[PDB]
RNA sequence: UAAACUCCUGAACCCGGGACGAAACCCCCGACGAGGGGACUGACGGUACCGGGGUAAUAGCGCCGGCCAACUCCGUGCCAGCAGCCGCGGUAAUACGGAGGGCGCGAGCGUUACCCGGAUUCACUGGGCGUAAAGGGCGUGUAGGCGGCCUGGGGCGUCCCAUGUGAA
RNA sequence: GAGCAAACCGGAUUAGAUACCCGGGUAGUCCACGCCCUAAACGAUGCGCGCUAGGUCUCUGGGUCUCCUGGGGGCCGAAGCUAA
RNA sequence: GUGAGGUUUU
């Protein structure tokens, strides 16, 4: 506005916050899943998608998504987390990197092969 | 390691005829004859207009594919090209034409860039005894360049001065065929260094 | 009050050029006197003189325009395109010898205030001075 | 002997009882690279009439762009409604840095080097009319010297 | 090059010293506005000649207290009690903002 | 031209040689200074490098509806899934998985977290307040921000010149 | 405390009146007091100054009252503004 | 100067 109001009041900072609540600025964080029950999606689409509530090492317990054609998970599983968001689920804002020692990648995967974490498909 | 594979593939998608093989390019077998369409089994599709990103992308290919210097090897060249004081779209062309691939090739010691890159790369073409196995050398103005004394009587160099038995190359260089050497005199300009590339729609893409 | 009579005079200029007045008035001052030989020097307005209306020291402003050319908006084009005062009381503006704006690349001009009177852009680059940037016609 | 490049195709609609209709409005920029440039906005229910009719709508108007050192002579700040297009000069060989629509107009008029930027809205029609309104304010030194004869 | 800065006397309620604030002008480093700020510089008065409501000159010296560094060198003018009101009315305007 | 094929250079590999980095400290002559001369020392390292002989000898990653570069078939039929947004998959899915092709980069390619720009989306350059968010319900009034004309002084703010300094 | 009228009691309506309609009727509406702090407290337009075509209906001070010189209350409208 | 027992969303 006026210059005297710019000296007295001053402009404000926009104060954006972290969209992911994972502490310490972590790209990845080790977690343990508890129950892998499913959640129905929003209005435009319907799919019995795979979602596991994973407690972290920082004292949190979050709602995570499993990507790929199935998974290999148990109740006492160590699940490394990635983050991001899932658009058509109400509570999910985390992804799971397949390739960690309790989450191996799905076989027959050679196009998004490094994204879904599998080794080279051996020729025969 | 800049690109290894099908190299006349880039001509059919590129459009205008490119000279990167030599004896196959100047002959009427450059695969531009009888096969104009871009490669792949789509090829002669409908006449869809390329987007304005795609036109300057293909202009990035007409500046990059012929010279062979890759993209991470290329952004820095545009960076000191913009750092030099003058018309950057004209200084950049001769600035890439100050390298031992196209200085040696415009001197005519090779039939294409894949002979200049390789025969300079093994370490034969020397800058006055200081042999250089490395075509990324910036050629100074007025630099005389000769081949190795063991390379003066090879089975390929004798076929690499054959067409240039006294060829009147333009004023950005000089040459001595009977001494088998040359002298890059000064940096080439925009138009008399005549290669099929456009100037205007390049800095627009590289500033974005 | 007349808190800014100088911006009021520039509002006489930019207000008179939009409504096409032949002559207009401004209350007289020795600094408003000091503005006008730049405009009459570069040909923005014709002249200025000390007049008197009802016992009040005033100043006439003689505008000029171009020829009446054909086309939409047939009223002729103005000499200035407009004027915006830089030296505000709410934000004082002081420039050095190198803090000289490029006033339309060399087409318009800015009026400055130096210790050696009122002086302009090109002779500020040649003379090497600096002061309070008054205004900028472009 | 112009170039006549169409750059925008808009499919409009109006509601008739039972079913809505269509009206196609294109946007044709015409030029010859020596300063002559024109703009056309057409109204036709089908595409080649939407490009041709806007072509003649680009042909019956013409405005000459003054070219000093191959580029525009001076910087301008022009407000057409909400769109605030701002053009500036450049050095020779700098580059035609523009948005989509001045990238679609100044390369038809023939500007060698432009550094421009718009503010406010992003409507290509208002950037187009803001551009054709913007380049009419371009004057050289000579037509200001012969204008200012005091 | 010890600085010689002009201040104004608003209070001499404590003996052998004076409460002197110094007004000064500086533009804002971002917005660029010449605004007048002040900061009190407690000075010693060994002669007891500078009364309440003076305009004095200030030279720095060796400190005798916590939060004392300066002393009074000279008076430029005096008697302008209106500026002493221009501080002290701000002293009796702080009580209207409390619980 | 991709492959095999005629020809060539032959990275790796082997053989032999071997470095600047090192002349000082230390003595001799000389007037214990000034000056000149002589002597020792390498982890790197038998390495970088030089002279030859000599084998054609690694390649993958992400994307392909629009933003943004690049499409055909098979199976899946709101399920399996993609997903930064718009949002797709209901028997022709150019949006899923696979085959092929193409695109970008290349010993690198995608993904994540953070920061800036994009964003004029805190606007000092560079925004508004009738209807999109916005004038306090209104007035007096403290501090503050300012402020009519002319003359004279101060040179505090402002401008100019040389120097200290803004280390590396 | 005359009338009206929250709450509430009955008649019709409807599955339903606790509403629109009707019959009374309670604080309240009215007066002095100390308080309370609210809105479509609107012109959804902060205050003050200066400039910028006019036409049209009235209030008000003066004249040379035919018309002009100050202020204030509405409509259209030049330039200008706005996304309209 | 004059008009509605009056309605619910598929
Ligand atoms: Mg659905
Ligand atoms: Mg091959
Ligand atoms: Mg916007
Ligand atoms: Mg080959
Ligand atoms: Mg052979
Ligand atoms: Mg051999
Ligand atoms: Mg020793
Ligand atoms: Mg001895
Ligand atoms: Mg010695
Ligand atoms: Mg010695
Ligand atoms: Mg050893
Ligand atoms: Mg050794
Ligand atoms: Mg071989
Ligand atoms: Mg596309
Ligand atoms: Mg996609
Ligand atoms: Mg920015
Ligand atoms: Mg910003
Ligand atoms: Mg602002
Ligand atoms: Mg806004
Ligand atoms: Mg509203
Ligand atoms: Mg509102
Ligand atoms: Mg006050
Ligand atoms: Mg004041
Ligand atoms: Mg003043
Ligand atoms: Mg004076
Ligand atoms: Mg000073
Ligand atoms: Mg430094
Ligand atoms: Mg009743
Ligand atoms: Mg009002
Ligand atoms: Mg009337
Ligand atoms: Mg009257
Ligand atoms: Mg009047
Ligand atoms: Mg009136
Ligand atoms: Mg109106
Ligand atoms: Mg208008
Ligand atoms: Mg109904
Ligand atoms: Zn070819």
């Amino acid at each position: 506005p006026t210059i005297n109001q710019l000296v007295r009041k001053g402009r404000e900072k926009v104060r954006k916050k972290s969209k992911v609540p994972a502490l310490k600025g972590a790209p990845f964080r080790r977690g343990v899943c508890t129950v892998v029950r499913t959640v129905t999606p929003k209005k435009p689409n319907s799919a019995l998608r795979k979602v596991a509530k994973v407690r972290l090492t920082s004292g949190y317990e979050v709602t995570a998504y499993i990507p790929g054609e199935g998974h290999n998970l148990q109740e006492h599983s160590v699940v490394l987390i990635r983050g991001g968001r899932v658009k058509d689920l109400p509570g999910v804002r985390y992804h799971i990197v397949r390739g960690v020692y309790d989450a191996a990648g799905v076989k027959d995967r050679k196009k998004s092969r490094s994204k879904y974490g599998t080794k080279k498909p051996k020729e025969a | 390691g800049r690109y290894i594979g099908p190299v006349c593939r880039l001509c059919r998608r590129e459009g205008v005829k490119l000279y990167l093989k030599g004896e196959r390019c100047y002959s009427p077998k450059c695969a531009m004859e009888r096969r104009p369409y871009p490669p792949g089994q789509h090829g002669q599709k409908r006449a869809r207009r390329p987007s304005d990103y795609a036109v300057r992308l293909r202009e990035k290919q007409k500046l990059r594919r012929i010279y062979g210097i890759s993209e991470r090897q290329f952004r820095n060249l545009f960076e000191e090209a913009s750092k030099k004081k003058g018309v950057t779209g004209s200084v950049f062309l001769g600035l890439l034409e100050s390298r031992l691939d196209n200085v040696v090739y415009r001197l005519g010691f090779a039939v294409s860039r894949r002979q200049a890159r390789q025969l300079v790369r093994h370490g034969h073409i020397t800058v006055n005894g200081r042999r250089v196995d490395l075509p990324s050398y910036r050629v100074r103005p007025g630099d005389e360049i000769a081949v190795a004394e063991k390379s003066r009587n090879l089975e390929l160099i004798r076929q690499n001065l054959e067409a240039m038995k006294g060829r009147k190359v333009g004023p950005w260089l000089s040459l001595d065929v009977e001494g088998m050497k040359g002298k890059f005199l000064r940096l080439p300009d925009r138009e008399d260094l005549a290669l099929p590339v456009n100037e205007q729609l390049v800095i627009e893409f590289y500033s974005r | 009050m007349l808190t800014d009579p100088i911006a009021d005079m520039l509002t006489r200029i930019r207000n008179a050029t939009r409504v096409y007045k032949e002559s207009t008035d401004v209350p007289a001052s020795r600094f408003k006197e000091e503005i006008l030989r730049i405009l009459a020097r570069e040909g923005f307005i014709k002249g200025y003189e000390r007049v008197d209306v009802d016992g009040k020291p005033y100043l006439r402003v003689y505008l000029k325009y171009g020829p009446r050319r054909q086309g939409p908006d047939p009223r002729p084009e103005q000499v200035i395109h407009h004027i915006r005062r830089i030296s505000k009381p709410g934000r004082r503006v002081y420039v050095g010898v190198k803090e000289i704006p490029r006033v339309r690349r060399g087409l318009g001009i800015a009026i400055l205030s130096t210790s050696k009177g009122v002086l302009t852009d090109r002779e500020a680059r040649k003379l090497g001075v600096g002061g309070e940037l008054i205004c900028e016609v472009w | 002997d112009f170039e006549e490049k169409m750059i925008l195709i808009r499919r409009t609609a109006r509601m008739q009882a039972g079913g809505r209709r269509f009206r196609f409005g294109a946007l044709v920029v015409v030029g010859d690279r020596q300063g002559r440039v024109g703009l056309g906005f057409g109204k036709a229910p089908e595409v080649p009439l939407a490009v041709q009719k806007a072509g003649y709508y680009a042909r019956r108007n013409m405005v000459e762009v003054p070219l000093q050192n191959g580029t525009i002579p001076h910087e301008i700040e022009v407000e057409f409604g909400a769109s605030k297009i701002v053009l500036k000069p450049a050095a020779p060989g700098t580059g035609v840095i523009a948005g989509a629509v001045p990238r679609a107009i100044l390369e038809l008029a023939g500007v060698t080097d432009i550094l421009t930027k718009e503010l406010g809205s992003r409507n290509p029609i208002n950037i187009a009319y803001a551009t054709m309104e913007a380049l009419r304010q371009l004057r050289t030194k000579a037509d200001v010297e012969r204008l200012r004869k005091g | 090059p010890k600085k010689v800065l002009t201040g104004v006397v608003v209070s001499d309620k404590m003996q052998k010293t004076v409460t002197v604030l110094v007004e000064r002008q500086f533009p804002h480093p971002l917005y660029g506005k010449v605004i007048k700020r002040s900061k009190k510089y407690l000075a010693h008065d060994p002669e007891e000649k500078y009364k309440l409501g003076d305009v004095v000159e200030i030279i720095e010296s060796r400190p005798i207290s916590k939060r004392k560094r300066f002393r009074v060198l000279r008076l430029v003018e005096s008697g302008r009690m209106d500026l002493v009101e221009k501080y002290l009315i701000r002293r009796q305007n702080y009580e209207s903002l409390s619980k």
